[PDB]
């Protein structure tokens, strides 16, 4: 006689919609950071600055050509995973 | 349409990897959505040239027939360069359907093509009479104007 298979479906493990990866480049180095979508970019900006051995105030960070304000979050700027932030010396 | 589908792909690709110092993005409409057929971009002048320091703005307009037909690229009207019409239209070979345009050309190729043209005008496309005349017969004056223009956009 036939076997009686008794199954159950495993619901798919949900995808955390919480963090994204951002690539920060200054033309000489491109550094990736993983941050929460609702966290201010300030920390990212400082970590990049000190990694490059430069003062925060000596750099300006742009997203698609628009200057970023340290208090803004990836979410506020509609950033997506692997988007790019460019660091330029401040005029 | 293949046009909007391709433009969505061009954006996904550009936002993840693009030449340093350049920027490009669709223009925002009244309701917050993007007009995929009209982009605003910026081309940085190359260091070591008279264009250095400036970031020259361009608009890229994709026709409904894109990618079969090339987009139209324009600097602001009055922009000074031998290959730039009075309207701002840039005369570039890869943007001419009868010359080197091909559907596979990417936004990156286009912007690098425009950047390369800045300091190396195409003698076979003199779209701005005074600019070409000076570039060719009055380099001293030509250089002076490019330097001033670089400050205007820096």
């Amino acid at each position: 006689d036939p076997l009686v298979p008794r199954g159950s479906e495993v619901k798919p493990e949900v995808k955390p919609e919480t963090h994204i990866n951002l690539k920060v480049s200054d033309g000489s180095s491109e550094i990736f950071f993983k941050i929460k979508k609702t966290t201010p970019l300030r920390r990212l900006m400082e970590a990049f600055a000190k990694r490059q051995g430069k003062e925060m105030d000596s750099l300006r960070f742009l997203y698609d050509g628009i200057r970023i304000q340290a208090d803004q979050t990836p979410e506020d700027l509609d950033m997506e995973d692997n988007d790019i932030i460019e660091a330029h010396r401040e005029q | 349409s293949l046009c909007l589908q391709r433009l969505q792909e061009e954006r996904k690709k550009w936002r993840k990897d693009h030449p340093f110092g350049f920027y490009a993005k669709p223009v925002k409409k009244a309701d917050g959505s993007m007009d995929l057929q009209k982009w605003e971009a910026g081309i940085p002048g190359k260091e070591g040239t008279n264009w250095a320091g400036g970031v020259y703005p361009i608009t890229v307009e994709y026709p409904n027939e894109y990618p079969s037909k090339p987009p139209k690229v324009k600097f602001p009207a009055g922009f000074y360069h031998p290959n730039v019409y009075p309207s701002g239209t840039i005369c570039l070979s890869i943007l001419n359907e009868d010359q080197d345009w091909r559907p596979a050309i990417t936004l990156k190729q286009i912007v690098l093509g425009v950047q390369d043209l800045l300091d190396s005008p195409n003698p076979n496309s003199p779209a701005q009479e005074p600019a070409w005349r000076s570039f060719s017969r009055n380099k001293a004056e030509y250089d002076k104007k490019v330097l001033l223009q670089a400050k205007q956009y820096s």
